[PDB]
This record gives structure tokens, C-alpha cells and sequence, in this order.
């Protein structure tokens, strides 16, 4: 797996302007073979963003633009939107590979976004699961702009650090990350104790969520 | 309005032959050129080969030309693709994607992709449960219900609510790697409380590699 | 101009451009029976750069058909990155040649780097002869062309089948034959094939102008193929035998290089693609002198004479005439191509025992009076405006009495 050299992130303050360089050599791009760009919103198709080096398809904003001098390419985004955040993918023909070759990829970041606090829902285990001998709590955290968060669960007031499975923070429609948090517990473990806490630390803050069985 | 369909199996164990198939509608196969890229999950996009669209014409990646097929059928519309010795380097998203010229290699229109898993594991149908709200208890002004997906392996999970209907306000999240190598999913939609002992709510949960597909009735309980 | 006899011709491109570009020349005068003769070729290419005009200049030199057949410029003015190594100037045979320049990459020298965008207006040739007469030919374009640079890539479709029979193409002249690998009945028919010859940056792509026959003939049936290029005056075809397939794409251009495939897909879902690689020979197929009818002149006496009627028929009372002549075989470049006559010119200087006069109606009487006892042969070439060129072989033969 052969690859175009990218960044792996960039980084622009919004309305400004950023760059993305793609280097390959003389067998790819310094060869004169065309240059493709491809922009890849997390969990979707890649969209064809630049063709034929600096063409751009009916539909592609005018605020991106292409070039290829030298031995490495070069896609411009201008007046920044938090919409393109994504992740951008430069493509070119190799003749010493005989294949098309795609670059490792770069995450856009617009800096100086609003900052958001999240949001907390903690579900008790359902009567169904526990009529099975079985109880997981689900912690929800949505709506958060700075996308770490550090969670935290508690019985009784006692750090639990068995049965815990957190995801990692994943990018929302709204530019805001999402995470959600897992215990897994027996129907004993549930009942023994009189309640269960999901503490979610936010820059500094921490949102605290409870539910006791007795309800 | 030419869209791409990928179909296949989602789980393969190692040594076995991958085989799938991308459906085309709104276009038609002959006059364009066909190609399959895929992609491993945190890479980026690999290319594997393209068909012609009116011959018998195939271009291979060298990397790969030793196991991989690429054949089409000009009635019913698709053109389809096979790997052979799968490992676990071989499990990714695979893309079926038109190539609207021979000269240029470029690929305007893509599929959804599916994924497909290499492992020596087996899949799991998942147990799903109703998310109901203690908030429902407190009368709290709006309630968070929804349904847990747990103890499934092979990745691909989708969940809808009432299936067309609702769509508003229902946020599911990426799933979670136990360290037991099983997944766990879930999807909330935050609906008022006055309309919620008086609308049914429902969720849809889809796991194609292990056949299931349950509807979940959530409700309040007491 | 220079140019003493210029004729005029027009080139469109039939499909899209597949990376070269081709003009045939055929009038040029190649003299036969003269192993020393020799011709300064150079060609003036005319663009438009940004609406503003731009030439490009190419010498190739002396040019040697009895020894070499294919010539590359020995200089460029208009100037290039490199421009003498994109053009090639090859002899077809029978006094025609072909120039070929590489599209998809720039000739020019000057670049704003604004106008990546150039076209192709014109072509001038220029071709002075042993006589010192300068022969012009002026190739406009029908369409301007509007070139753009690139870098195609260059793939192989690795799943047809090999054949040990190899693509041979002289004169850019392919020729091949195939056998037949259809499973349905020549009845069925409705066969259809299509190749493509790809390599060195150009693709080259021929189908049935008529489409699939749907008829399939024990005795040949016959098919034209159009080749997406200029096409040559050369009509390119093919035929399927009933038992065989033989192909002969006309536009087959050098630049395509050595180890170049020719994939040749056919069907009638049932579909099949046969690869063959392709070989350029530096041989010309026949001989490069221009066609040459001979006569023949009895004289009983060492004095003979011979008429040259007016050429080809066209441009009576010409503004310009000339006429040419020389012995066969000539030895010596200094001394043997001084007998040449126009309308103005007078007696030539150097002609030794040749005279020749334009009577009414242009028939140019020759006296060759001089030459006795032995059958030589005199190479004569009258050419006018706008009035294709002919030469004549003329032998005289001593006869033993008059009256016979
Ligand atoms: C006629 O000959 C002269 C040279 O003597 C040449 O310059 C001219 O182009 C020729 N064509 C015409 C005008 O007939
Ligand atoms: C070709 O160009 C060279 C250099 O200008 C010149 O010496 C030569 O006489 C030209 N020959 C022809 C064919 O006009
Ligand atoms: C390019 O060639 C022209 C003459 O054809 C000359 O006037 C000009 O100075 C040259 N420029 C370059 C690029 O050297
Ligand atoms: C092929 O072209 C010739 C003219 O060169 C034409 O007379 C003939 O009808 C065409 N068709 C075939 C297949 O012979
Ligand atoms: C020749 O090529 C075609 C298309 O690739 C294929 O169907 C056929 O099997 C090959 N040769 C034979 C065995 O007929
Ligand atoms: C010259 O010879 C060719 C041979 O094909 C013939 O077609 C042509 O009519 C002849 N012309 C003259 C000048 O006799
Ligand atoms: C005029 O044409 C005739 C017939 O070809 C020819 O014999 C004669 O020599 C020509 N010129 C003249 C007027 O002498
Ligand atoms: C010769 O043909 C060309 C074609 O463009 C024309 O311009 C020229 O005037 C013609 N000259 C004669 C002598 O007929
Ligand atoms: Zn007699």
C-alpha cells in the first residue's frame, strides 16, 4: 500500500483560507499524470471534490480550487465554513505501479468554534434484560463541541472500574461530538447497591446522572 | 439520478472467496466503465480494478491482480467482484463506483459501501432491549426513550424508528468494542412527554450477517 | 513565398484525438532511377497562442530515401522544452510522406503559463529538390484544434487471450491476421469487433462505420473501419472469413513505440478480446520513387526528339511551367540536374546536349540530339500551377532505317 504524501490534519480559523499539499514523485505526479481530490464526510461515500487537476464538478463550490506545479498537488479551500469539516483525499495515477494511488488523508479542523456542554441521559436496565440475569446502564453524551470527555461511573459513590466500555468521540451533523458509555453488571450487582451514578467531565465541568432501583 | 447498490456478505473467514455485487439504476452499464475501491476503516481509499462496460475489458491492481475477479452482467444491471485468500488485511469498505472515462481515472458516482469483516470469530445476533425512561417517572417535561443493541459481532448494525415516520430528534450512536470483541449500539429519540402514553413507539433494528431483524416496542414502565 | 509550386489541402479530425497528429504529403517528386538524388525539407508549423500568432520552424534536413525512411528534425526555432524529438517526418512509398506531430504536449517555446491553451492552425512543408526548385504543400486545419497538454496513463487489459501471431505495420500501414474464436454459427453472424491499439501515451480506437454486418458470408464479407485520428487517404478495413479475421487500421503511428498491444475486441452475453502485440518495420513496403510511365522514342538518327504534352490536364496557359530532365542513373549531383526550363527561363547553362523550347499550346519539344548507338533513358518532370506533377520515362532506341 504505496501512499501520496499528505498532512494529516490542518487546521483554519473560519472565512480564512487553508491548504492541503499532496507530494508524490516522479512516477505519479511529477510524470504530469492528473491530479484528483476527494472530500469524505465520516461514515459516507468519498464525493469526488476536484477532477482532471483544478476542474470541478456541477455542484462543487467555487470556494475550492485546485493546483499541480511541481512534483506535489495542492487543493485551497477559501472563506471557511464549519461544514467542511471532513476528511480529504488526493488521488493520481502511478506508471511505476500501474495502479491509481490515493494519499493518507487529511482532517480539516475549523478552529474558534462555539463551545457546548453536553448533554447527559443515563437509562437503568430494562425489565426485560433483567428478567435475564443481566443489567447494563447506558450513558448518552451528545451536543459537545470539544470533542474529549472523561467518564466516570459510580455506586454508591464508589469508582466502578469493572464492566466499563466508553466509546471514542465521534463527529455529529452539527460539528458537535457524540460518545456514549457502557456498565455491565449482573441482576445481584444492580440490586446490592442503591444507585449508580454516570459522571461526564466537559472542559473542567462534570455532569453528574443518577437512577436507583428502588424506582 | 444513477445510483450505486453494493449487496454482499458482511462476514468472511480467512482463506474463503469475498464475492459482491453492485446494483446500477437510473443508468445504464454500457457507455461507462466500472470500478471497485476499498477501504480499511481509519485508512484511506484503495483501488482494486475497473470493467468495461461493453467488453470484456478488465484492468487489475498488480498489488491484487493474483485474487481478484471482475465480471458484469449488461442485463440486470450490475457488475459484481470476487477476492480470493481473504485475510484480515482484506476487511474494509468496499465501494462500487462508475468511471465515466477511459483515458482519466476518476470515480464521480459511488455506492454506499459495505463492510465486510475477515475473522476467524463468529457473528452474533444481537440482543435488543427498550430504553425506558425513569425520567418518565418525575413527570419531567420531555422523555428519552430508545433501544439497546448489545452482544453482536460483525459490525454492520442499523436501527430506524417506526421506520419512515420518525425521524426527528432521533440520535443513534457508533457502537462500542467490548473487550469481550462483541459490539454494543444504541439509538435515543427525545420526544415530548404529552404525546407519549398516547403514540406507539417503536424501533427497527437490522443485523444482515447474523440474519436478525427485531422490532422492539419501547413503553413506559410501572 | 519561396515556394514555386504550392498546392493546398484540408485536415479534420474524425473522432477524438488520440495523442498524435497526422498529414500525408503525396506530391512531392521523388525521381526515379537516381539512387544519388536528395531533397532539403524543412516545415513551418503556424499556431495562434492567445489569438496572436506563432510559428514554429523545423529543419530535417537532407533527406535519403534509398537509404533512410523515417527522420526526425535536426532543429526547431519556434523553439519547445524539446520540440525535434514529438515530430517525425516518414516516407509512405510512391513519393508520398507523412509528417507526424504528438499532440497532448506542447511544440511551442513561449508560454504566458496563462494560456496553457494553443491551437493548431496550419502546416507548411517545404521541399527543394536536386533541380533547386522549392516544392510547397499547405495543410490547413478544418476545425482548429485547441491541444492540451497531458499525460495519459497507459493500461493493459490483462485478461484477453495472447496470440503468437504478431501486428506487423509498415508505411503506417497495419496488417494482421487472427483466427476465429466465436463458439456461435457464421449463420447467427451479428459479429462485431472493435480494436484498440494502446502504448507511449496514445490510444488508437477503430469501429465498423456500418456497424455489426448480422451476415456472415462463407466468401469474404467485407467491412470499412474508421481509426479515431486523421485518417489517411489509405481506406483502412478489414475482413472476417468463414473457415479468419485480418485487420488494416491505416492511422498506426511510430510514436505508439516497440512492445505497443493491439487489443481486438469481438462478440456475437457472449464476449471476447484477443491481444497482439505490435512491431514497426523501418523498411519501406515499396519503392519511395513516384510512379513513372515509360515511352518509348525511335530515332534513325543520332538527332531525336520528344514532346511533352501539357500535365495532367490542369491549368492550361499556367502562369508558371517547368520541365525537367535527366539521364538514368546519374552519377554526379554537380553536373547531371542542370537541364531544367521555364516559361521565362531561357537556355540553361550547364544542359549539355539537351534543348527544349515551349511551343503554342505549351508542348514542350525536347531535343536530346547528342547520344548514339546505345538505348539511355531520360527521366522527364513538367510540372504547372495548381497541375499535379508527371514524369516520364523516355527511351531512345536507335532504329535501322526510316519508314521501318
Ligand atoms: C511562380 O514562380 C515564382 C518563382 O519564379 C514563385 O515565386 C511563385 O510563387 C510561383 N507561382 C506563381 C505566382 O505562379
Ligand atoms: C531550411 O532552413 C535552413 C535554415 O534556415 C535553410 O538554410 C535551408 O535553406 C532551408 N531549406 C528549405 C527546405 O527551405
Ligand atoms: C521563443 O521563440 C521566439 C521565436 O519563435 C523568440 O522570439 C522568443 O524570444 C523565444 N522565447 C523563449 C521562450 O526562449
Ligand atoms: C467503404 O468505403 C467505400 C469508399 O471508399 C464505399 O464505396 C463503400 O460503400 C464503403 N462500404 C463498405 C463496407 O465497403
Ligand atoms: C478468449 O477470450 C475470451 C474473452 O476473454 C474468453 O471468453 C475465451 O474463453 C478465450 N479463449 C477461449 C478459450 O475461447
Ligand atoms: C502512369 O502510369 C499509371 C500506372 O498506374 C497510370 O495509372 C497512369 O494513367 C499513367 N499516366 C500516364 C502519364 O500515362
Ligand atoms: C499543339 O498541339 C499539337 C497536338 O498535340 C502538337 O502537335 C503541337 O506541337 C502543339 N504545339 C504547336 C502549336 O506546335
Ligand atoms: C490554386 O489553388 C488554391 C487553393 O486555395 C488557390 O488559392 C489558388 O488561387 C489556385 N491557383 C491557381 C493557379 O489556380
Ligand atoms: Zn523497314
Amino acid at each position: 500500500q504505496s501512499v501520496l504524501t499528505q498532512p494529516p490534519s490542518v487546521s483554519g480559523d473560519p472565512g480564512q483560507r487553508v491548504t492541503i499539499s499532496c507530494t508524490g514523485s516522479s512516477s505519479n505526479i511529477g510524470a504530469g499524470y492528473y491530479v484528483y481530490w476527494y472530500q469524505q464526510f465520516p461514515g459516507t461515500a468519498p464525493k469526488l471534490l476536484i477532477y482532471q487537476d483544478n476542474k470541478r464538478p456541477s455542484g462543487v463550490s467555487d470556494r475550492f480550487s485546485g493546483s499541480k506545479s511541481g512534483t506535489s498537488a495542492s487543493l485551497t479551500i477559501t472563506g471557511l465554513q464549519p461544514g467542511d469539516e471532513a476528511d480529504y483525499y488526493c488521488s493520481a495515477w502511478d506508471s511505476s505501479l500501474s495502479a491509481v494511488m490515493f494519499g493518507r488523508g487529511t482532517r480539516l479542523t475549523v478552529l474558534g468554534q462555539p463551545k457546548a456542554a453536553p448533554s447527559v441521559t443515563l437509562f437503568p436496565p430494562s425489565s426485560e434484560e433483567l428478567q435475564a440475569n443481566k443489567a447494563t446502564l447506558v450513558c448518552l453524551i451528545s451536543d459537545f463541541y470539544p470533542g474529549a470527555v472523561e467518564v466516570a461511573w459510580k455506586a454508591d459513590g464508589s469508582a466502578v472500574n469493572a464492566g466499563v466500555e466508553t466509546t471514542k468521540p465521534s463527529k455529529q451533523s452539527n460539528n458537535k461530538y457524540a460518545a456514549s458509555s457502557y456498565l455491565s453488571l449482573t441482576s445481584d450487582q444492580w440490586k446490592s447497591h442503591k444507585s449508580y451514578s454516570c459522571q461526564v467531565t466537559h472542559e473542567g465541568s462534570t455532569v453528574e446522572k443518577t437512577v436507583a432501583p428502588a424506582e | 439520478q444513477l445510483q450505486l447498490q453494493e449487496s454482499g456478505p458482511g462476514l468472511v473467514k480467512p482463506s474463503e472467496t469475498l464475492s459482491l455485487t453492485c446494483a446500477v439504476s437510473g443508468g445504464s452499464i454500457s457507455g461507462y466503465y466500472w470500478s471497485w475501491i476499498r477501504q480499511p476503516p481509519g485508512k484511506g481509499p484503495e483501488w482494486i480494478g475497473f470493467i468495461d462496460g461493453n467488453t470484456v475489458g478488465t484492468n487489475y491492481n498488480p498489488s491484487l491482480k493474483s485474487r481478484v475477479t471482475l465480471s458484469k452482467d449488461t442485463s440486470k444491471n450490475q457488475f459484481s467482484l470476487k477476492v480470493s485468500s481473504v485475510t484480515a488485511a482484506d476487511t474494509a469498505v468496499y465501494y462500487c463506483a462508475r468511471k465515466p472515462l477511459r483515458r482519466y481515472f476518476w470515480f464521480d458516482v459511488w455506492g454506499p459501501g459495505v463492510l465486510v469483516t475477515v475473522s476467524s470469530a463468529s457473528t452474533k445476533g444481537p440482543s435488543v432491549f427498550p430504553l425506558a425512561p425513569s425520567s418518565r417517572s418525575t413527570s419531567e417535561s420531555t422523555a428519552a426513550l430508545g433501544c439497546l443493541v448489545k452482544d453482536y459481532f460483525p459490525e454492520p448494525v442499523t436501527v430506524s424508528w417506526n421506520s419512515g415516520a420518525l425521524t426527528s430528534g432521533v440520535h443513534t450512536f457508533p457502537a462500542v468494542l467490548q473487550s469481550s470483541g462483541l459490539y454494543s449500539l444504541s439509538s435515543v429519540v427525545t420526544v415530548p412527554s404529552s404525546s407519549l402514553g398516547t403514540q406507539t413507539y417503536i424501533c427497527n433494528v437490522n443485523h444482515k450477517p447474523s440474519n436478525t431483524k427485531v422490532d422492539k416496542r419501547v413503553e413506559i414502565k410501572t | 513565398l519561396v515556394c514555386q509550386y504550392t498546392i493546398q489541402s484540408l485536415i479534420h479530425l474524425t473522432g477524438e484525438d488520440p495523442g498524435f497528429f497526422n498529414v500525408e504529403i503525396p506530391e512531392f517528386p521523388f525521381y526515379p532511377t537516381c539512387n544519388v538524388c536528395t531533397a532539403d525539407v524543412n516545415v513551418t508549423i503556424n499556431f495562434d497562442v492567445g489569438g496572436k500568432k506563432h510559428q514554429l520552424d523545423l529543419d530535417f534536413g537532407q533527406l535519403t530515401p534509398h537509404t533512410k525512411a523515417v527522420y526526425q528534425p535536426r532543429g526547431a526555432f519556434g523553439g519547445s522544452e524539446n520540440a525535434t524529438n514529438l515530430f517525425l517526418l516518414e516516407l509512405l512509398g510512391a513519393g508520398e510522406l507523412a509528417l507526424t506531430m504528438r499532440s497532448k504536449k506542447l511544440p511551442i517555446n513561449v508560454t504566458t503559463g496563462e494560456e496553457q491553451q494553443v491551437s493548431l492552425e496550419s502546416v507548411d512543408v517545404y521541399f527543394q529538390d536536386v533541380f533547386g526548385t522549392m516544392w510547397c504543400h499547405h495543410a490547413e486545419m478544418q476545425n482548429p484544434v485547441y491541444l492540451i497538454p497531458e499525460t495519459v496513463p497507459y493500461i493493459k487489459w490483462d485478461n484477453c487471450n495472447s496470440t503468437n501471431i504478431t501486428a506487423v505495420v509498415r508505411a503506417q500501414g497495419l496488417d494482421v491476421t487472427l483466427p476465429l474464436s466465436l463458439p456461435t454459427s457464421a449463420q447467427d453472424s451479428n459479429f462485431s469487433v472493435k480494436t484498440e491499439m494502446l502504448g507511449n501515451e496514445i490510444d488508437i480506437e477503430c469501429i465498423m462505420e456500418d456497424g455489426e454486418i448480422s451476415q456472415v458470408l462463407p466468401g469474404d464479407n467485407k467491412f470499412n473501419i474508421t481509426c479515431s485520428g486523421y485518417e489517411s487517404h489509405v481506406p483502412s478495413g478489414g475482413i472476417l472469413t468463414s473457415t479468419s479475421l485480418r485487420l488494416t487500421p491505416r492511422p498506426v503511428s511510430r510514436f505508439l513505440g516497440n512492445n505497443s498491444i493491439l487489443y481486438v475486441f469481438y462478440s456475437g452475453g457472449g464476449d471476447y478480446c484477443i491481444q497482439s502485440n505490435i512491431v514497426f518495420s523501418d523498411e519501406i513496403p515499396a519503392s519511395q520513387d513516384m510512379p513513372t510511365n515509360t515511352t518509348d522514342i525511335t530515332y534513325v538518327g543520332d538527332n531525336a526528339t520528344y514532346s511533352v504534352p501539357m500535365v495532367t490536364s490542369e491549368d492550361a496557359n499556367s502562369p508558371n511551367v517547368t520541365v525537367t530532365a535527366f539521364w538514368a542513373w546519374p552519377n554526379n549531383t554537380e553536373t547531371d540536374f542542370k537541364c531544367k526550363w521555364t516559361l521565362t527561363s531561357g537556355t540553361p547553362s550547364g544542359c549539355e546536349n539537351i534543348s527544349g523550347a515551349f511551343a503554342s499550346n505549351r508542348t514542350f519539344d525536347i531535343t536530346v540530339s547528342g547520344l548514339g548507338t546505345a538505348p539511355k533513358t531520360l527521366i522527364i518532370t513538367r510540372t504547372a500551377t495548381n497541375a499535379t506533377t508527371t514524369t516520364h520515362k523516355v527511351i531512345f532506341s536507335k532504329a535501322p532505317h526510316h519508314h521501318h
